[PDB]
């Protein structure tokens, strides 16, 4: 059980870029799927998650310009990115749990997004 | 060479009393074998009396012989009778005050007051010496009754612990349904719980079927109220607990492994009489 991704590449500040990211291995649907971001030299932080019994938040730097959204049937979160900037760079993970246990237990390949300025 | 006043199975009393005689035509040297006599305890003293007349020699006066007389005496004695229940059990004293009874007290009655002391006393005119016989205590009257009390006791044992075994291998059984209605709810929680946490769709889909199938539910206990289950539906559990009853002819007497009429009122009826003797011997059982 675990997940990998692919849609990650270049795109300049003001671009659009949909990311995905599939989820195998599992007996049955996960509770939590979100995604996570890696500054070159910062730590790991939350980008967009959906908890099923939960909320579907989003963080404060990411507000109102990128969509998360899950498709239970293909296990697939999509993230939409519009509006980038170069502070969006980073290293992009695909973040999942089958339960709801507060924290990130299962975690993906990872794909770069960058944005040049 | 103390006489004895025994109980047997029915309310009958034998007696055993030794008379000194033997070699006598008239007794105004071995003894003749101890006298054997069958009493009833509500007969009264004086047929006691003259049946020892009849296993006795005549008592010869002058030209003429006549039946002797026989005197009983207890040691009876500020204005209660002092009851003791122990009969040849008891302590003993040195020396006894004796009364007469009357001829007219019947043998049980004389018998349960004179338990006060060891021995009663019988005295036949002519002979000097007064013969004793060990009054029996209040254990001794009901030998028989307790040692069939301590038999009814133990086969209603034998025959009890089997309908207790039949009585509670027809609850596992019979709880089938209550334990298949707690699967059903706990299978019921993982739908709902699964749906909700583990699935896009939200509670404005899922309420409702919780409604629809909460009325289901109520519904199906009022087609299952509307069976046996209102007011008694122990009828039903009895025939489960009547075919559970088959005879076993394992043994011939006192038989092992079934169930039928328990005739246990006997057994109570009959601790009823063993108490009601300790009461008029003055003792607790
Ligand atoms: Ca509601």
């Amino acid at each position: 059980v675990q997940l990998q991704e692919s849609g990650g590449g270049l795109v300049q500040a003001g671009g659009s870029l949909r990311l995905s990211c599939a989820a195998s291995g599992t007996i049955f649907s996960p509770h939590y799927m979100g995604w996570y971001r890696q500054a070159p030299g910062k730590e790991r932080e939350f980008v967009a998650g959906i908890g099923f019994g939960t909320t579907t938040n989003y963080a404060n730097s990411v507000k109102g310009r990128f969509t998360i959204s899950r498709d239970n049937a293909k296990n697939t979160v999509y993230l939409q990115m519009n509006s980038l900037k170069p502070e969006d760079t980073a290293v992009y993970y695909c973040a999942a749990r089958l339960y709801p246990i507060l924290g990130h237990t299962y975690w993906g390949q990872g794909t770069q997004v960058t944005v040049s300025s | 060479t103390k006489g004895r006043l025994l109980t047997t199975p029915t309310r009958l009393l034998k007696l055993i009393l030794p008379i000194p005689f033997h070699p006598e035509q008239e007794y105004i040297e071995d003894a003749v074998e101890p006298l054997a006599l069958l009493v009833h305890p509500q007969q009264p003293l004086s047929y006691l009396e003259r049946l020892i007349q009849a296993e006795i020699p005549p008592l010869l006066v002058k030209d003429r012989e006549k039946l002797p007389e026989i005197i009983f005496r207890a040691e009876a004695d500020s204005n209660v009778a002092s009851y003791s229940g122990l009969g040849r059990e008891g302590p003993s004293k040195g020396d006894t005050h004796w009364v007469r009874w009357s001829g007219s007290t019947e043998i049980g009655d004389f018998i349960r007051d004179a338990a006060r002391g060891r021995e009663f006393s019988v005295t036949i005119e002519g002979h000097a010496e007064e013969l004793r016989v060990a009054v029996p205590s209040f254990k001794d009257r009901t030998y028989y009754m307790r040692m069939r009390l301590r038999r009814m006791s133990q086969e209603i044992d034998q025959m009890a612990t089997v309908k207790r075994e039949c009585d509670l291998l027809a609850h596992k059984g019979a709880h089938a349904l209550a334990k298949g209605g707690f699967a059903a709810l706990a299978a019921w929680w993982g739908i709902v719980y699964y749906v909700t946490f583990h699935t896009d769709m939200g509670w404005d889909l899922v309420e409702p079927i919780t409604y629809l199938a909460g009325l289901a539910s109520i519904m199906g206990g009022y087609l299952w109220f509307l069976f046996i289950s209102r007011d008694l539906s122990y009828k039903a559990a009895m025939n489960v607990t009547v075919s559970r009853r088959q005879n076993a002819l394992y043994q011939e007497r006192g038989f092992d492994p079934a169930k039928w009429d328990q005739l246990v009122h006997d057994a109570n009826g009959l601790r009823r009489e063993i108490k009601f003797a300790a009461t008029e011997y003055g003792v607790e059982w």
